[PDB]
């Protein structure tokens, strides 16, 4: 999920002291947590509201941020990338989810002798580029990165 | 506050941070269709991002694919809608991204609407959103 | 993880069985039913013990040896099969997959796996940690990692 | 309540209990040497399916680290006696480690239950109970 959150960062300056040094700190809070990830709350992927980040030696940056988190039981649409006997991943914003081949219904069956990779049944045929509804199973959180797990098994899940 | 957004929104929002970032930027320097999308969204984010965020270039092109509402007034037609409905910022994100046909569909997808909305009146909000919808 | 754990099962048996072997009969049946048998809640119903005690009464009691994975736990386990995505190990009645993710940095895909060290590949041991698991209504499914300190080969 | 195993103990429990059930059943009517007895007595024994139960009796006898019952009994009383909880006496008796820090980390709740000493000990012994054939 997307959401817009209220964070803040302590950074630390005297070598840079001046009229203009707040355009300095919010280059270091850019190139700080920008791109940055942590399995606590997510991906942290764009500073907002950029001409009035609050900055108040080390100075507290009040500022807000796009940021997205995966969670259980979560219905998300994504692309998928790859394929293989053990499942495929589906992109979903900045993040894989690996479904599992044994998380799919079990006439989906991976045919090892396609080109690209793909999994198909009595109907339809998922490989590269397909657009598929998934469930997340789980998320695994580590200190700077975030897992997930998905599932097509249930109703309303699979190809779009 | 909880403050979850949908797909079209979240898609608009990080596009005008970044288009007021270059901005922003330019003032501060020394002086002297959908595919199209895909082009601009390098070109923004070249000028604006620190190169190696694969994370945020990921999200454009996720957002500009799966958006189902892409200006802004049809987006503040959508959270309109939504928020007159009394749900969850968890539900309503949802419902503002996942194009849904019917109650069962929605109820089903996002159990916590099982029972906060009849399916009349969730039929009727599927039937809004859908009218929304950009053809672009 | 093992445990033995005390179980019961209904067993509805009417007329058409009764008699002095009905016993013998809510036993096989018994087996039939729970041995063999996977659920989200409880894990695998490996093997019914005592066979001769289970006791009757149909609700019959009886004591089992389960296996249930548990997040955190560390195990040992054999490589069955590598790919992009990662590599499977067998653990018990079960495969633990272990992502590409959930492996070190300087050890990578080569099809294998290889460090400037390391070689993962089938029937390869290894010991792995738990990270997490999926219980369905008839299964489980774990996902495990080898990055941190003395997981891995062997 | 729940009954935790180590694996050579849980490898004892299931083989007794199918001798004794191809037993009731004629009644009233080596690591890989093993292997080899797995197929014919669960064929006295079991449906004929049960892949789970196969798989899981390969997986004991490659990586039960005591094979007899005088050694598993003798591992449950060196265990049993530290006050420890019975998922890490399982742990303790299922993983082999060589130095405190390696099982600490791998069963980080002893951390503050047992001293580096302590545990050192439990390893070496452990280590000498091991099974060798």
């Amino acid at each position: 999920m997307f959401f817009i959150k209220d964070l803040s960062l302590n950074i630390t300056l005297p070598s840079f002291f001046g009229p203009r040094m707040k355009q300095y700190l919010k280059t270091k809070l850019l190139e700080e947590v920008e791109g940055s990830c942590t399995g606590k709350f997510g991906y942290i992927l764009c500073v907002l509201d950029y001409d009035n980040i609050d900055i108040q030696a080390e100075f507290n940056v009040k500022y807000r941020a796009v940021v997205f988190k995966p969670f259980k039981g979560e219905v998300v649409d994504g692309t998928v990338v790859s394929c293989s006997q053990h499942g495929f991943e589906v992109q979903v914003g900045p993040m894989k989810v690996f479904v599992t081949k044994h998380l799919m219904p079990q006439d989906l069956t991976f045919n090892a002798g396609s080109n690209p990779p793909s999994y198909q049944s009595s109907e339809d045929v998922i490989t590269i580029k397909s657009r598929i509804r998934v469930k997340i199973e789980g998320c695994i959180s580590q200190v700077s990165s975030i897992h997930a797990i998905g599932s097509i098994k249930e109703d309303y899940l699979g190809a779009i | 506050e909880l403050i979850a957004l949908n797909l079209s929104e979240a898609r608009l929002v990080i596009k005008e941070a970044l288009v007021e970032r270059r901005r922003a930027f330019k003032r501060s320097q020394k002086k002297h269709t959908r595919e199209k999308e895909l082009e601009s969204i390098d070109v923004l984010l070249e000028q604006t991002t620190g190169g190696n965020n694969k994370d945020l270039k990921n999200t454009m092109q996720y957002l500009t694919n799966f958006s189902r509402f892409r200006d802004q007034e049809t987006v503040g037609a959508v959270i309109q809608l939504l928020k007159s409905t009394g749900l969850h910022p968890f539900e309503v994100a949802q419902l503002g991204s996942l194009a849904c046909d019917t109650a069962d569909e929605a109820k089903t997808l996002i159990p916590s609407l099982n029972n906060k909305i009849s399916d009349d009146e969730l039929e009727r909000i599927l039937k809004e959103l859908s009218n929304l919808e950009t053809l672009y």
